[PDB]
């Protein structure tokens, strides 16, 4: 079994308070408690980042909704937070209680998705980088659970944040997801005690650090009898009828009294009209996806414009994933990223996620896309 | 850890070589200094390769 | 067992292309494969036009979602394109596969709902006959599926089409079952090869025509041992509650201040206002399903039209559909005109569908109602 500490709710309403007297003299925030009760975790299914699965333990202790859960493991993990300051930081899993049943196994959530929970961020502060967005989200004067610091790698967080579509406002749950596709990285909660000797607090931190500061690709062969399980995520939103029965409203009439015009996507990614075309049906999709759009004429009085429709029509990120059993002759953990050999095709992406159970230890693969 | 293992007890733990891998094999490898903590030195001559 | 033929998916973005050298000279559309595997249909529920369920069948190759499946009958069926012409049409189940199973169950979807999905139809081309809306909803420059041609009789289609429900935009399904009711037909997918003996091509047909040009209406009786299914089904949509609690807005007050005035609707269908009544009840209905209604006065001030409530207040055409086994003393199949006695009471309707299934042979009975 593992070893667990149950301590309550981690209240942002008490510990954000900077009443604690340090030694030297100075006024810092409140630090953790001590465990209420150390029990024995038994009967689970422990994600690493929460990327598709919520964690379901039994726990030895009566665990009650709102308690922080930190599953302790025997091994140390190490994270570069500069490009030479490689630091000593011990393995752990933190998640918040969702639901306690009869039989006492509790619905575990990461502790960062319930502490990012409910909180919206309009497109003004989508505009920067993800810094920004990072900066804003991990906020202990916002959100429902105590944050007290972040690691993160600058590098794979340097670059411009995604364009948000209908620039409208969106939840932290959505862009994180988005910026964690793009960036391929996933975060992990870890309580560890303060650096300075001096300070004697236990604080709990967000880690978005790896143990290279500047990433490295990995080449390897997964096998199916890693009981291999394959299923097709989306990354982006793009609709899903590729032929389009286009409808233009007569000036004169006020009415559609004129007949459509048909709109078909080629194989290369470009919208002709379905007259237009003089070929052999090789450069058209093999299944015909129809829908039949209605649209107004503008003040201008023209018709909609073939790239406004082509918008409508274009493709969605079709991506691979690969969940397998952990390979003990190259292992491969969180946050590294990975070029995947699966039945003779290749797939290239990041792991995700990593479920510790009592008779595995299985691999989340996202394939990034961005092939041609 | 700097142990003292010649007066007392315990299990002297001291790193001596950074090896940076791949997934194939190593990359890189980096050793780490050797500290010669001195007194006062009476020298004639110093050659420099980094900075004092 | 029954016979089926299976193709890869009648994709219009390959077929619909006028580039296949005929004998003779001239250019024509590329006619349909030949079948990747002949197979045999095992384990069935088969429907002949796809009215009110979906088809069935687990079929001995392992057919993939997309692919065209053609069940082949040792019969055949003489439809009548003209008043004299007759065409021997050999007899045909042809279905798009809609999903399959681990045990390898394919969901099979009628070739002819499965072409006009996913299109949409706005008022102004129900606004002409009957023949112009067929014209539109068959064609392969915008159909999800393939089709070269389709035999309709004139008589049953000659008639203008029915009034659309507020003048929306409404989908190619509800519009096509709309006017279905009212001419009381089905369609039915055929492949057949080409009339002329100089075209070689394979063809897909829609057929719209029938046994008999003129349709004559049979009078039969339906017995209890037929293993009878009685429900009701409604052609037109019309609200369900009977009584009306109607509430006039005040001018004076800008509210509802004003006491509401009751409006019950008769037995032969007249709407009244509640207090005006002066009867024994025998002209109201049964039971009273009741509705309140709010309502703003015009610019003229003057409060609402009684025929304007009724259309809120007013009855649904209540339909009986009977599905029972085969009589081999008196036949019925698909597109038949027909007076059924059972019980003691005459409904009359038409042959819907038709289900073949290894142990029988059923048929759906649909009443087309306007019986007083």
């Amino acid at each position: 079994m593992l070893e667990a500490n149950v301590y309550d709710n981690f209240n942002p309403n008490y510990y954000n308070i900077s009443d604690f007297s340090m030694p030297n003299g100075k006024k810092e925030k409140r630090g953790l408690p001590i465990p209420k009760a150390r029990c024995q975790v038994i009967n689970y299914e422990l994600w690493e980042t929460g990327y598709l699965y919520t964690s379901s333990a039994t726990l030895t202790v009566s665990v009650e909704v709102g308690d922080i859960v930190q599953i302790l493991f025997p091994e140390v993990v190490p994270i570069e937070e500069a490009l030479g300051k490689k630091k000593k930081l011990n393995l752990d899993m933190v998640y918040l209680v969702t639901d306690v049943d009869e039989s006492n196994k509790a619905t575990l959530k990461n502790y960062f998705w319930a502490m990012i929970e409910s909180l919206d961020v309009p497109n003004a502060i989508t505009k920067t980088t993800n810094f920004a967005i990072i900066d804003y989200l991990i906020d202990p004067n916002k959100n429902n659970l105590m944050s007290y610091g972040y690691f993160f790698n600058s590098s794979i967080f340097a670059g411009k944040a995604t364009i948000n579509r209908k620039a409208e406002t969106s939840s932290a749950h959505d862009v994180a997801k988005r910026i964690f596709s793009k960036v391929q990285f996933q975060p992990t909660t870890t309580i560890q005690h303060a650096p300075s000797e001096t300070d004697p607090r236990n604080l709990l931190f967000i880690n978005f650090a790896s143990r290279n500061w500047n990433r490295k690709r990995i080449t390897t062969r997964v096998d199916i009898k890693q009981s291999v399980t394959m299923d097709t995520e989306t990354i982006v939103d793009r609709s899903a009828y590729n032929f389009a029965v286009v409808f233009v409203k007569n000036k004169a009439t006020d009415d559609y009294t004129d007949p459509p015009k048909m709109y078909i996507a080629k194989n290369n990614g470009d919208v002709i009209d379905y007259s237009t075309y003089h070929g052999d049906g090789t450069d058209l999709p093999d299944v015909r996806t129809a829908k039949t759009l209605f649209y107004d004429r503008d003040d201008h009085g023209n018709p909609p414009e073939l790239s406004t429709i082509k918008v409508e029509i274009s493709p969605s990120t079709i991506v691979t994933r690969l969940i397998f059993n952990q390979n003990e002759l190259l292992p491969l953990y969180v946050n590294d990223l990975v070029d995947i050999w699966y039945e003779g095709k290749l797939y290239s992406g990041y792991i995700a996620d990593r479920v510790k159970t009592e008779f595995n230890d299985r691999l989340i693969f996202v394939e990034s896309g961005d092939k041609p | 850890n700097g142990v003292d293992i010649n007066n007392g007890s315990g299990v002297l733990k001291v790193c001596f070589d950074i090896v940076t891998t791949s997934g194939t094999g190593v990359t890189s490898t980096k050793p780490i200094v050797q500290t010669s903590t001195l007194d006062s030195i009476s020298v004639n001559d110093m050659t420099v390769s980094g900075s004092i």
